[PDB]
């Protein structure tokens, strides 16, 4: 996308994953499996759902009725009234059709933001202790465990804690 | 038919809340905006790449 | 051969597609419809006041009595009126209906 | 529409693997857009959520971390349903247990809510074998008059397992008769006592008789009340 | 790790009244993972509000959910006679995936009384066998607060007594309490004097109902 | 924002820096204080009045009378008049509300963008010759003076100047 | 712009490279010169292409007469039939307008976020085997004949290959 994750530097996603849109996939000594961030899942549909309403409900009309009947000798105001019809109905359409075209892709790469700055989140926590190995994947080069796991999707992983035998593994 | 609705077009009734509809131009109540569209879908989620 | 952590999204068994400004026919896990396309096929009763039905009469006919359209048991409100297109029992003595279209506004509710 | 159809031992010996069943009717186990959960319910923990089994092309298991251990939740294509295995199963485990879906990512939006609640099986684990009630009196007398009417009952006690019935008189006496829930004695066995109140006039000219039932034991017993 | 603390733990209300159920987490929820459960009483849970605002599937109007972060709630407007039942709050996070609350019951009732005491010294019977269970009996009261305390030779016991309590009854909306003191027929007669004490509210100074072994 | 710097990695913004939208905050060894990027303020507010004019502007309207007046017996045309004034009402109103709710997001993302564009503007001078400390500050491997923050901030900062000094200074 | 690389860190644009919107200029022993990124370069095509004729092609009008002719006595609704005409004028040249405006910023930001995505596509892949040196140029740490060119252009650039190669340039000039 504009953003370059989804579908660009992330391959595909994670049909396993159901907590939410956005989270992690982790694989230590005691285990693996999805999990995801609900803190931007929740931005998310939060965001989503307040897009969604307002066009949906800035859409608001009056009682009125559109039938009008005009008689044979009265053809030029029946042209006329069929010019507003048909003149409503074009905007309308327009204006729709556009929307939905442009908010579709401005959806889109909303997601793909969140996924990005998810992932920078993450590593400007790990700066060296982990390699970005592509693919939004971290290798650690020092043994995390599920505690320590939990402090990166946290936000509070202990840089210098671990700086001490990922420097050595580093070689 | 007995039935309720705020929106009552010549070939049938709308029971909807979205801002669209394509049923008949001619509508009697505090209907939706006709226009010539046929799908008009708002993505909300993510791209679908299994 | 150590210890791994990736950030990823959501993906299903989803088959909806929609438009953007870019590209047609996008898959997307989830999406809404903000197009009404169905309709229950039967005229209601709008603002719960149930509608008037002329029948094989038109309003012509229903105004000034025409002998088709006695059995109309005329209520005492409504909120629109219904015709047919294949309602002709209006004025069964020819002539013209003066303002015919104008009183027609005024006696729609 | 959907129902859940739970099964499986009520009793357990405690040191085996409880195991219970939940077949589906209307769903598929092996539905995406769903997940399939075990849930207990007991008096002393609250709400327990225990683990859930969902289907994405894959089987994938999550267990809560309190148990992690001795849990396993097993499905079956063949016959639409998935089942409980909780091994090393102590006291702490006696709980109503139901089976239960998740439904998340529907609109409005998002959020993981459980809908479809199974009826629910209460499995009780306990060490001591089938045995039959014993039934005392709880006499009345002079001193029992709290105002003008006294109170008289009778004490079901050293008895397994749930349930017993208790009725006066053959059901003849029915107002004011309170059998209260049986309570679970340090012996492993059940106690329970029925009392019922009536005027002081009828103590010496009426006949007042409980009736007590255990039949997970065929026991049946009659037991008159007498005053002092 | 997420704890949910409801509150108040029992809510008293006469049918008709405006209930508002809280519930109040350890940390910050996800709005749209929270969700509300009512279990009437001797049947299942059943889910009443999800995403914190939004009704379930044939929940009438009354029902309405509230609150964001640390701090939710459950309003009900009207209440009818079948609203008397338990609710649950219960929410999701990615560590301690679901946790619930223990439960606020709505206890549907009023108007104050006090309790009718008994006690039943233990039956020749049972005293044959072994044992000797001597029974307080509470009988048709309201609140359900209320203390039983056990005092043999004016010395209290403690640790050798099991209560039980009715369910509510469905005429006057009251309890019955009985707390068995269950010891040794050697203990038993070790003994004189055996007193059942009960504090409630309905009682302006506690009551005593005792007897003396052997009469 | 999408870009992810303001509510982002740049916790909050200072209250202390009155001259512009965006800028630096410097402490060194012979002072520390606010002081505001001109350049990047210049073209947000040049970008943000034109758009605020483009919006207003691009409404030009003629001399026009909508007192519309009709008897009793022209309750037909009456109410066509109607159904064009409440029919030009619902295409302003909605035309107006989405376009301020959408424009609102552009805007703040591109001030989002514009603070994320500087702090990459800085990156790209101090590529070693400092560590980036997150929260957008950066603390430098060496000695900074006046003339070598004034350098960083109008964009001439010297890396081969500084490059032996941050050198023995990263230990 | 937005993304900070078409007027960015980029400071100019090439004239000698016609083949299309983004690709590369290399500079080795075997020689130098222009060459287009056919895919991103597509891709870009095929989006605006698709833009330019939603914005066409969602305009679709009927067979329609404006010509309305009034007597001296029907100033009133001939003044109706002004308005409405007025009215769709103001709405269609105003919305006319703001479209152009909106899309083209979008349009412009488009590529910008073009650019930028293949910059880092480059610089993922020559990780530690290349220096930026800023401004959309990657220097090497090692030999890169025409084989290894046509391997980073195409996607399929061998690390492994020249990772020791380029290690011990990269620590002989820190000294
Ligand atoms: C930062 O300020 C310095 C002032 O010393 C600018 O330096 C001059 O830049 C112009 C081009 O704009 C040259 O013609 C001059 O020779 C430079 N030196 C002097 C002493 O004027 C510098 O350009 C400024 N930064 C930027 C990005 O323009
Ligand atoms: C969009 O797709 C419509 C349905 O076709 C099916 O789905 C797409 C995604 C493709 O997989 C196609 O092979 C399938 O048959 C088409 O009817 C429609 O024409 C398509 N839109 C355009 C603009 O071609
Ligand atoms: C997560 O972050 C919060 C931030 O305040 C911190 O208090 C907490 O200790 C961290 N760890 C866990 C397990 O919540
Ligand atoms: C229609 O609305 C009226 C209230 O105005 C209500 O009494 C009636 O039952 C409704 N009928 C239907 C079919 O919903
Ligand atoms: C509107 O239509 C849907 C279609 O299934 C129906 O379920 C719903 O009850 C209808 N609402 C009303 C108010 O008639
Ligand atoms: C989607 O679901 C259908 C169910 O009929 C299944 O047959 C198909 O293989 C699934 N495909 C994907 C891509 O999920
Ligand atoms: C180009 O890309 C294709 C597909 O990834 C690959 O097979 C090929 O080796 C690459 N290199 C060349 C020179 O074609």
């Amino acid at each position: 996308g504009l953003f370059g994750a989804i579908a660009g530097f992330i391959e595909g996603g994670w049909t396993g994953m159901v907590d939410g849109w956005y989270g992690y996939h982790h694989q230590n000594e005691q285990g693996s499996g999805y999990a995801a961030d609900l803190k931007s899942t929740q931005n998310a549909i939060d965001g989503i759902t307040n897009k969604v309403n307002s066009v949906i409900e800035k859409m608001n009309t009056q009682f009125t009725a559109v039938g009008k009947e005009f008689n044979h000798l009265e053809k030029r105001i029946e042209n006329l009234n069929k010019k507003v019809d048909d003149g409503f109905l074009d905007i309308w359409t327009y204006n729709a059709e556009l929307l939905v075209l442009l908010e579709n892709e401005r959806t889109l790469d909303y997601h793909d933001s969140n996924v990005k700055n998810l992932y920078e989140k993450v590593r400007s926590q790990l700066k060296n202790n982990a390699k970005e190995i592509g693919n939004g994947c971290f290798e650690f080069y020092h043994k995390c465990d599920n505690t320590c796991m939990e402090s990166v999707k946290n936000g509070t992983y202990d840089y210098p804690k671990y700086s001490e035998e990922a420097k050595l593994n580093r070689e | 038919h007995d039935c309720n609705t705020t929106c009552q077009t010549p070939k049938g009734a709308i029971n909807t809340s979205l801002p669209f509809q394509n049923i008949h131009p001619i509508t009697i109540g505090k209907c939706p905006k006709y226009v010539k569209s046929t799908k008009l879908r708002l993505a909300t989620g993510l791209r679908n790449i299994p | 051969p150590g210890d791994t952590l990736c950030i990823g999204y959501h993906a299903n068994n989803s088959t909806d597609t929609v438009d953007t400004v870019l590209e047609k026919n996008v898959t997307v896990t989830h999406s809404v419809n903000l197009l009404e396309d169905k309709h229950n096929g039967k005229l209601c009763k709008l603002r719960g006041v149930a509608p008037l039905h002329l029948g094989k009469c038109n309003i012509a006919g229903w105004i000034l009595g025409n002998p088709e359209c006695e059995s109309l048991s005329t209520a005492s409100s409504w909120s629109y009126i219904v015709e047919t297109p294949s309602s002709d029992n209006g004025t069964c003595y020819p002539g013209d209906f003066i303002d015919y279209e104008e009183l027609r506004e005024q006696l729609s509710s | 529409q959907v129902q859940l159809q739970q099964s499986g031992p009520g009793l357990v010996k405690p040191s085996q693997t409880l195991s219970l069943t939940c077949a589906i009717s209307g769903d598929s186990v092996s539905s995406n857009s769903v997940a399939w959960n075990w849930i207990r319910q007991s008096p002393s923990r609250g709400l327990e959520w225990l683990g859930r089994t969902y289907f994405r092309s894959k089987w994938y298991t999550d267990y809560a971390e309190s148990l992690k251990s001795r849990m396993t939740i097993n499905p079956d294509t063949s016959k639409n349903e998935f089942s409980l295995h909780l091994k090393s199963v102590t006291s702490d485990d006696t709980a109503v247990y139901y089976c239960v879906r998740g439904i998340i990512f529907n609109w409005p939006l998002g959020g993981w809510s459980f809908d479809l609640w199974g009826r629910g099986t209460l499995v009780s684990v306990s060490s001591p074998s089938t045995k039959g009630p014993s039934v005392f009196p709880l006499a009345p007398s002079s001193k029992s008059t709290s105002g003008g009417t006294a109170a008289l009952g009778c004490l079901v006690k050293d008895y397994f397992p749930e349930p017993v019935t208790v009725s006066w008189n053959s059901g003849a006496l029915t107002s004011g008769v309170h059998t209260f829930p049986a309570v679970l004695q340090s012996s492993g066995l059940y106690s329970l006592s029925s009392v019922v109140t009536v005027p002081s006039s009828s103590l010496g000219t009426q006949t007042y008789i409980c009736n007590v039932n255990h039949k997970p034991s065929n026991t049946k017993v009659d037991k008159r009340v007498e005053p002092k | 790790e997420i704890v949910l603390t409801q509150s108040p733990g029992t809510l008293s209300l006469s049918p008709g009244d405006s209930a508002t159920l809280s519930c109040r987490a350890s940390q910050s929820v996800a709005s749209s993972y929270l969700a509300w459960y009512q279990q009437k009483p001797g049947q299942s849970p059943r889910l009443l509000i999800y995403a914190t605002i939004n009704r379930a599937a044939d929940i009438p109007d009354r029902f309405s959910g509230s609150g964001s972060g640390t701090d939710f709630a459950l309003t009900i407007s009207r209440l009818e006679p079948e609203d008397f039942a338990v609710y649950y709050c219960q929410q999701f996070d990615s560590s301690s995936m679901y946790t619930f609350g223990q439960g606020t019951k709505l206890e549907i009732t009023r108007t104050v009384a006090a309790p009718s005491v008994f006690i039943f010294p233990p039956s020749d019977e049972q005293l044959k066998s072994g044992t000797a269970s001597v029974v307080c009996l509470l009988n048709n009261f309201y609140p359900r607060e209320a203390k039983v305390q056990w005092k043999v030779d004016n010395a209290l016991q403690s640790g050798n007594s099991q209560e039980s309590v009715t369910e509510q009854d469905s005429k006057d909306s009251t309890y019955s309490l009985s707390s068995t003191l269950t010891l040794s027929k050697a203990d038993y007669e070790k003994h004189k004097l055996y007193a059942c004490e009960v504090t409630h509210q309905g009682l302006s100074s506690p009551v005593t109902k005792s007897f003396n072994r052997g009469e």
